[PDB]
């Protein structure tokens, strides 16, 4: 990271090390959360995207990797390619930034895109997760507005986004890229919009999305799609916080796995006949975090499945040293996938996940911290989400 | 990331060839390449060499099952393996700190098995689990389909072996193949590091030392002569309603071998028509709604199979044939053929470009280029090839391959 400040007050953010792929993009404190509904910012941020672009012929003829990623708070685009695409990579990041609305016939194609996306393999269990999260975790109502719309709903540009991303735009780059990126934040309006962004307390709501899947999603006939999700959830802190390994080590110690060696794995995943996958992830927000443990199994075994994560709550207060530090050494994943972690740690002001300083942090953390994380999280009652017919309500009953 | 570079390779006096490329990083991938996979089977044994590669995996005497669990869990020595209709490989990326523990791992499980009728009889559930798995992917079962109807020879067989031949597999089978296929004549250690050469070299040395030199070099049975393809035009349709108003398709052409002078000009016609992505489709394609496209192009010993397939509603999949046999036909077209060469090659440099930035893509590529060429082809060289490339190049490929041609096609209809 090298970070600049335009005369203009907009922020440049540079990744280091060796050329090959050029990377640009921008991040913005826009998310799901800043349109009235469900998938609005996802399609409005889209079509905005596809038509910045030209036609997907210029984007295949330039060879440009386009990656767009919307969350509840904000969202980034990052672009990748090769030095002779630069031209038209920065060309179609300016106009990303223009401020202008697409076209009513390209939302329209968006829309279609967007309700077909399961079908499509775009809506995927790590999708499901985070709306079932968002939906049940928080006092405000509007983090439930995620990115994929339900059948029978609607969607609708939001065009005074567009107007507002190059107000509080970030841009962000391989560092081979200085040049052309000052010269491309230089033409954006001084000075950027400061906003005073704070993610929504915790509330442990119980809650359905009580929907059907399609039975193939992408290429696969899914082994999921008659099975039920269970996401419960607690509090936890935000990527900046000194406890935040300490939250990235205590969800390995949860863990999980597929049916398809750790405490989700082995008496959760084992535990339940026909349990086909369970997983902790720990989530940041702009402020917060969500540490949420994910059951993928038959509408009638979730209560079970949910006594059994009570006792991996309990088992974990009693932890072995050397699980602590097989916990400790599971965080460690070193490894395109570089830059979009680049640009995610970027706005949360964290260490990159790849970084010799975020591994250093994970080898610090003692049994104290992590034994402080667990009881100030599951102090909590959880907040309870299904995706299927189960009545949260029991499922809840488990944890009171 | 690597500086258009060379591998160092060096024989020990066990036969066994360690070959290294250096990279920049903390990151090693190394391991074993061996030419095993499902090419060199037969109808008698097919799975095999798949099923070996899960046995390996299994532990031996000095590294049981628990012993790796323990090595993966404390000591960060994460193993992979992968068995393709070509070749097979075992490697580790590591801290270069963990050299010897994992070249002494690799070695072990690799050239020092314990193939025995328990741990064989016990890993079945395992493969079949495998195999039922793969077969809900339905861009895989497309895949081996169009292998399959497309080669009467041994590519027509799944790499997995069919869910009969999983079940028919012995001990005395897995211990046949590890016996003719892994010995030290038809494999490589291959290493991608920062660390010298000579480090990667003596530590291979050290973990290899309860290793014999071979006798004598009876022909590989993993010689390409052995197991002659014959690429032959055919079209099949099935059914599966369980996807609903859906089909799949898969378009197939016999394509160059390897070493064929027509080997580039077949993958830049295969990159021009590439994939559909999110934002992203060939300019050559003219129904760019198609719902989605995939392209491959493989060389199989003296044949291969250049591959087109997608899925689309019902009544959709008759015009995503047309609209992908026209952009095919377009390339073609001298109005058209210079700025497809020029896509297409961006298209391959691009995918290399790519391939550049990650020491296990870089292991894979030295490893197979090592085990699968006549001589060595750096990136050095390859980029020439590519750059001299030109439309009559491309004509004659299309002469050869294309014009005229009987495809294969297979189609799994959700309603047919
Ligand atoms: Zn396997």
């Amino acid at each position: 990271c090298v970070s600049s400040v335009l005369p203009n007050g907009i922020h440049l953010k540079l990744m280091k090390g060796p050329r090959g792929v050029c990377s640009i993009g921008a991040v913005f404190p826009i998310g799901s959360i800043n349109s009235p509904k469900t998938a609005d910012t996802q399609v409005t941020l889209s079509s905005k995207l596809v038509e910045s672009l030209i036609s997907p012929k210029h984007v295949f003829m330039h060879q440009v990797y386009p990656f767009l990623q919307v969350n509840r708070e904000y969202s980034y685009l990052t672009l990748q390619f090769l030095p002779e695409s630069t031209t038209y990579a920065i060309e179609s990041l300016k106009r990303f930034l223009d401020g202008a609305a697409p076209a009513n016939t390209t939302f329209d194609q968006q829309k279609q895109l967007n309700y077909a996306a399961e079908q499509l393999g775009e809506y995927n269990l790590l999708e499901k997760y985070k709306d079932l999260v968002c939906m049940s975790s928080f006092s405000n109502k509007s983090y439930a507005h995620g990115n994929y719309a339900l059948q029978g709903e609607k969607i609708d540009l939001n065009p005074q986004i567009l107007k507002e991303i190059p107000k509080c735009t970030t841009l962000v780059g391989s560092i081979d890229m200085y040049e052309e990126l000052v010269k491309l934040g230089g033409s954006l309006s001084p000075f950027p919009k400061v906003k005073l962004h704070i993610t929504s307390n915790f509330e442990p709501n119980h809650v359905n999305k009580n929907v059907k899947q399609s039975s193939l999603q992408g290429s696969k006939i899914s082994m999921t799609s008659s099975l039920s999700i269970m996401s419960l959830s607690w509090p936890s802190c935000g990527a900046k916080s000194v406890e935040a390994p300490a939250y990235a080590v205590l969800s390995k110690i949860f863990g999980g796995g597929s049916e398809f060696s750790s405490l989700l794995y082995t008496k959760v995943v084992g535990g339940v006949a026909r349990c086909h996958q369970a997983y902790a992830y720990n989530n940041f927000f702009t402020t917060g975090g969500r540490f949420n443990i994910n059951v993928v199994a038959e509408d009638r075994n979730l209560v079970k499945a949910a006594q059994l994560v009570r006792e991996c709550i309990h088992s974990v207060e009693t932890i072995e040293d050397k699980n602590l530090d097989a916990a400790r050494g599971l965080v460690i994943t070193a490894g395109d996938k570089r830059f979009n972690e680049f640009v995610r740690s970027s706005y949360l002001g964290c260490k990159p996940i790849y970084s010799s300083q975020y591994k250093k942090s994970i080898k610090e953390v003692t049994r104290k911290a992590v034994e402080k994380a667990l009881k100030q999280t599951f102090s909590y009652k959880p907040a309870v989400a299904v995706y299927g017919p189960a009545v949260p309500n029991e499922i809840a009953k488990v944890f009171e | 990331i690597s500086r258009y570079a060379v591998p160092q390779i060096s024989k020990l006096s066990n036969g066994v060839r360690v070959a290294t490329i250096p990279v920049i990083g903390e990151a090693t991938t190394l391991g074993y390449w061996i030419k095993s996979g499902s090419m060199y089977e037969n109808a008698s044994n097919s799975g095999v060499s798949h099923y070996l590669q899960h046995v390996i995996f299994r532990g031996n005497e000095k590294y049981p099952q628990r012993k790796l669990e323990q090595l993966a869990e404390y000591e960060g020595i994460n193993l992979m393996a992968s068995t393709s209709r070509v070749t097979t490989n075992f490697n580790a990326t590591i801290s270069n700190d963990k050299l010897d523990v994992a070249t002494d791992v690799l070695s072990q499980l690799v050239l020092n098995p314990r193939i025995k009728k328990s741990i064989v009889d016990n890993e079945r559930d395992t493969i079949l689990a495998e195999e039922y798995e793969v077969s809900q992917d339905i861009n895989e079962v497309i895949w081996d389909k169009l292998h399959e109807i497309s080669f009467k020879t041994s590519i027509g067989f799944p790499i997995l072996g069919s869910h009969q031949s999983i079940q028919k597999i012995t001990t005395e089978m897995v211990q046949s193949q590890h016996s003719n296929f892994f010995n030290q004549d038809n494999l490589y250690f291959v290493a991608v590091t920062s660390l010298p050469h000579d480090v990667i070299l003596k530590s291979v040395e050290k973990a290899t030392q309860f290793l014999k030199p071979l006798a004598s070099h009876p022909k590989l049975a993993s010689d390409n002569d052995l197991h002659v393809q014959k690429f032959e035009p055919n079209q099949k349709q099935y059914l599966l309603p369980q996807l609903g108003d859906n089909a799949f398709v898969a378009i197939g052409f016999e394509a160059p071998s390897l070493d064929s002078p027509l080997y580039i000009p077949s993958q830049i016609v295969k990159s021009v028509i590439g994939s559909k992505e999110k934002y992203s489709v060939s300019p050559l394609i003219e129904n760019t709604n198609i719902r989605t496209l995939n392209s491959y192009s493989f060389p199989y010993g003296n044949s291969g199979l250049t591959a087109f397939f997608g899925n689309e509603s019902i009544n959709n999949l008759n015009g995503w044939v047309n609209t992908i046999f026209q952009s095919i036909g377009t390339i073609f077209s001298n109005e058209n053929i210079e700025g497809s060469l020029n896509v297409g090659r961006l298209c391959v440099k691009s995918q290399l470009a790519r391939g550049l930035s990650s020491t296990r893509t870089i292991a894979d590529e030295l490893g197979n280029n090592l085990l699968l060429r006549n001589e060595y082809m750096s990136l050095g060289k390859w980029d020439e090839l590519l750059n001299a490339t030109n439309i009559n190049n491309i004509k004659e490929y299309f002469d050869k391959y294309i014009l005229e041609k009987n495809a294969s096609m297979v189609i799994i209809s959700g309603k047919q």
